[PDB]
RNA sequence: AGGACCGAACCGACUAAUGUUGAAAAAUUAGCGGAUGACUUGUGGCUGGGGGUGAAAGGCCAAUCAAACCGGGAGAUAGCU
RNA sequence: GCUCGCCGGAAGACCAAGGGUUCCUGUCCAACGUUAAUCGGGGCAGGGUGAGUCGACCCCUAAGGCGAGGCCGAAAGGCGUAGUCGAUGGGAAACAGGUUAAUAUUCCUGUACUUGGUGUUACUGCGAAGGGGGGACGGAGAAGGCUAUGUUGGCCGGGCGACGGUUGUCCCGGUUUAAGCGUGUAGGCUGGUUUUCCAGGCAAAUCCGGAAAAUCAAGGCUGAGGCGUGAUGACGAGGCACUACGGUGCUGAAGCAACAAAUGCCCUGCUUCCAGGAAAAGCCUCUAAGCAUCAGGUAACAUCAAAUCGUACCCCAAACCGACACAGGUGGUCAGGUAGAGAAUACCAAGGCGCUUGAGAGAACUCGGGUGAAGGAACUAGGCAAAAUGGUGCCGUAACUUCGGGAGAAGGCACGCUGAUAUGUAGGUGAGGUCCCUCGCGGAUGGAGCUGAAAUCAGUCGAAGAUACCAGCUGGCUGCAACUGUUUAUUAAAAACACAGCACUGUGCAAACACGAAAGUGGACGUAUACGGUGUGACGCCUGCCCGGUGCCGGAAGGUUAAU
RNA sequence: AAUUCCUUGUCGGGUAAGUUCCGACCUGCACGAAUGGCGUAAUGAUGGCCAGGCUGUCUCCACCCGAGACUCAGUGAAAUUGAACUCGCUGUGAAGAUGCAGUGUACCCGCGGCAAGACGGAAAGACCCCGUGAACCUUUACUAUAGCUUGACACUGAACA
RNA sequence: CUUUAAUGUUUGAUGUUCUAACGUUGACCCGUAAUCCGGGUUGCGGACAGUGUCUGGUGGGUAGUUUGACUGGGGCGGUC
RNA sequence: GCUUGAGUCUCGUAGAGGGGGGUAGAAUUCCAGGUGUAGCGGUGAAAUGCGUAGAGAUCUGGAGGAAUACCGGUGGCGAAGGCGGCCCCCUGGACGAAGACUGACGCUCAGGUGCGAAAGCGUGGGGAGCAAACAGGAUUAGAUACCCUGGUAGUCCACGCC
């Protein structure tokens, strides 16, 4: 049984990571509200 | 000729080959090449937007000369040669100062032929010239829509145009759908017709062969559901409505032309 | 030569039995179909929700699909329990 | 520790992804391990990952992303030129031994190789987001030549066998050795040399392309493997001194030949086919602007530099994805012996395991199998399931057919071992010789050795010889779909979908149509033998009648008719 | 007939016996010519039927070999559950009783088994109805609207019949 | 006052010609050792095309909805 | 051996003999336009049909296909089927005066092979007239016909069949 879940830290950084949400206004907007919700990580892809 | 396989396996049972042994075994000429990526079913906004084009084989897009120039310099013709983004074949072409070039293969071309392209070109199969110095009557191909454009009409195998009239500025063309259009004098033409006329005979036998090509298989409305086409649904075979594009549109009748710009142009619809 | 034949890797899933608080939120065992091709697979990319994609079943889109998921309108409304 | 079993195209070895210390050592057994645990991938401490040559970084690009200006868009923003990123691809270079408890092409030893900087010497036209060449490319098939590798013999060392015989054609083990340098060969490709000219390469060019003369078919490029050197080195069966029995050190003999060999290499080759098979840089060459004992380019020598990051460990898995120490999933590489066509299968090598509850006993019943008297589908919705057949060679084979098929149709006969033909044959391979050539990786005759089917006669054993595993049930009449394929990944694989064919219809290119609020983009770097939409669905014979209704196409005389 | 209600139509073959099968007839409820008609070699994990072989499929089961089940030691769940001192029968009863009435039977408590009942467990029945409920789909329902299309005005001017 | 082959002087339908707005997904040059985009030269089309506002038609391609109740269950029938 | 059967050469003659290509002129049809009005067409009679959105008639320009009036003949050629405008290229056969040459090389020929009208079949084109099928209107007692109005395959070209 393949599963959903199938790991790379390429394709996790250029989906999920930093500078994939600082592209947008739309993850930048993301990245605010983790940083008003006081997130550890905020990017945890990153 | 065509070739009628033998049917040794089903998929050989129904084809039939075209092949020329004069068409040159090899590769082509690497300086006219460049490189032809598929892009079929995908739009710069990525979304499929013409239907039933996936993959095929593998393709080099040769530069042909369309706007043939180099007035005044014979051409000598080398090995005539095979084109995958066409159903013509093409004729690699030697000037004489040392210039090699792609040329739409005319009908009787063969190799070593000479062919030239000026006003004072003589006219014979495979010269071209603008429609003034080209007599009325003749089938040409290759033949520009604007002066210095580049050819755009009859350049599928074994098509030709008809030089019908003349205004005295423009020239009354018979294309092979039929229909009469005006185009202007200047406007340059290869004389003769296109060669590759055997290639209306070959039967594919099989669907690999259409995926070969590079066809993706084509659903019938009938077959989708009602969300997906405008026909589809039934606890049976038939719809029953008129029938339509998949996005409402007649499609049985329904001539659907909008263009009022180039209508001083056509002159007697094709039938 | 062949969308050729038999048959492993590989891909799939026709039958039966077991399992059904399973070893497993679809598998195991014994057979089974394709196996040079419309094949199969690695890596990366692209298409985004009345939208995509679909050899078309309303299938699939993160164990979710006749309209995904998350947050908000929102304490929707509920002559019903 | 000695036995026993299991895997062995993996249940062995090495990586990539992914994980992140699970690696090694000491200590502990609360919790975690489906049981105990002295053990552990557990707890707590230390240690451990050493690179100019491996990978990343780096230079270069594909799909694609972003994109100065720009075009477009109520805003946000969309597309996109120059450009700049982006591997899954293309460019410099290292191999063999030894070592740690844990690293290893990194440390050590031996032998190398590459790319730059600087300096000295000798010669000299050097110089580019520019031109050209090259990188640089498909599928299938068939050789030949090899090699990794294996077997046998020789050689060397040891043995002389718990029970009849045995070393005195016996038994066991070893018989290894690389990059680099030199030679440039089984092959493969290609005519070279010189001179003159130019409507071409965004200008120039001695470069590429083109044209015209003389000369001879002999020059060049590529290329496994072999041989020499590396290497009187290393490794090496064993033996010898100290044992806390983890082990340490010294010495270390033969180290050859023949045959069979890949799916690996020559080979990105050759042949053939259509479906006509990336890009750019590194590399070579040519000049443009510029400079002239200058700066540079070559060759030799010397010296310096090659940074930074990763490197432990798991990786058909108890370290990844599955809530688990989960019968599942997970890309690549290596590929031994015997039998065998085989990467099947069986038994074994090297290596790794016995799957983290055991002990009894031998009820029903359940699961997984073995065998069954007589009957042989009477069972059942249905031969579901089981049983059966199963290999090679030869004989033989029907209706029908689109002439290919059907067809392994069906149905039969022989298969073991031994001996002879033939103390091992047909065939394969090819040393000592002998003779030529510009006398070396050369050619010709052999025909010593080594390997070696298949067949025929004769004999012999058992109930049985494709004896195990493995491995097809067959025939007849019909419906449907021509077929191969695809489909509801998780109750439906079908007659459904698709399909090649056929037809209708749209479309003259700034095409129709589609995505888009628009720019733009696909269609397509295509051009009516093309593209889209629809329906039908190989093939054979065909496709009749109806235009009243609803669509569509054509026409505008009349009626009705909007904003104005 | 993937199509035929009557219907297992009728006739023939196959079988001892055949609602299925095969070949016909035509009385086509209600086939029919690219919604394609009829046929068709080959192909099919396709549907129906027949036969040979073969057999535990069966008459009708028997024995054996393993893994459980059973006992022992260690660890150790789950669904469920108002409370229980938790029998049978006949009747009654919100209409199918362990519990009510009458009566019969029954020392107390395990263990291995089987499932007839506890209208057993699981899932606020999916069938049916209801709600001035929802979604999606259809059209010739109503009202809009993207698109396509018609014209007027503007961008948009000058001559000549 | 209904009309005149030069004059005081309008409106509306096609038809022809021109260029000068507009179009150019024709060629060339420059920005620029850029398939974009501007600017320039020229060719072709040309007051057409196309766009804005208003407007008639078409429009399940989309969108919001409606589609009654009684009923010896509901539907059919019937009834209000 | 011979020429006398058969054949060959020299020089000519007539011919729609065949294959390929090009071109010309009447006419039919269609499209665009000018003039002009109420009928055209058809038949034994009519009617369907075309025309009041302008037909038919006349004229101009253009497009396309097929067959070649006269010559034309109780003519010509070819084995038969068959072949008719003109011109060119390639080519087959026949006949004649005269001369030369070879010297029976001849005749017929079952099987075999080739050619073979029209209709028809396959693929790709073309399509002006004509026209099976089909439709309408007549006729008739009926009329699935003869007649009229249209009209598809076909007739035309290339390559294969038959």
């Amino acid at each position: 049984m393949k599963r959903t879940f199938q790991p790379s830290v390429l394709k996790r950084n250029r989906s999920h990571g930093f500078r994939a949400r600082m592209a947008t206004k739309n993850g930048r907007q993301v990245l605010a509200r983790r940083r008003a919700k006081g997130r550890a990580r905020l990017t945890v892809s990153k | 000729a065509v070739v009628k396989c033998k049917p040794t396996s089903p998929g050989r049972r129904h084809v039939v080959k075209v092949v020329n042994p004069e068409l040159h075994k090899g590769k082509p000429f690497a300086p006219l090449l460049e490189k032809n990526s598929k892009s079929g079913g995908r739009n710069n906004n990525g979304r499929i937007t013409t239907r039933h084009i996936g993959g095929g084989h593998k393709q080099a897009y040769r530069i042909v000369d369309f706007k043939r120039n180099k007035d005044g310099i014979p051409a000598v013709v080398e090995r005539l040669e095979y084109d995958p983004n066409r159903s013509a074949n093409i004729a690699l072409v030697l000037y004489k100062d040392g210039e090699r070039r792609y040329i739409l293969a005319p009908k009787g071309l063969k190799a070593g032929d000479q062919i030239q392209s000026g006003v004072d070109a003589a006219i014979k199969p495979g010269n071209t010239l603008p429609m003034r110095n080209i007599p009325v009557g003749s089938t040409v191909h290759n033949v520009e829509m604007k002066p210095g454009k580049g050819g755009q009409l009859a350049r599928s195998a074994g098509t030709y145009v008809q030089i019908v009239a003349r205004d005295g500025a423009y020239v009354t063309l018979r294309l092979r759908s039929g229909e009469m259009r005006k185009v202007e004098a200047d406007c340059r033409a290869t004389l003769g017709e296109v060669g590759n006329a055997e290639h209306m005979l070959r039967v594919l036998g099989k669907a690999g062969a259409a995926r070969w090509r590079g066809v993706r298989p084509t659903v019938r409305g009938t077959a989708m559901n009602p969300v997906d086409h405008p026909h589809g649904g039934g606890e049976g075979r038939n719809f029953g409505k008129h029938p339509v594009t998949p996005w409402g549109v007649q499609t049985k009748g329904k001539k659907t032309r909008s263009n009022k710009r180039t209508d001083k142009f056509i002159v007697r619809r094709r039938s």
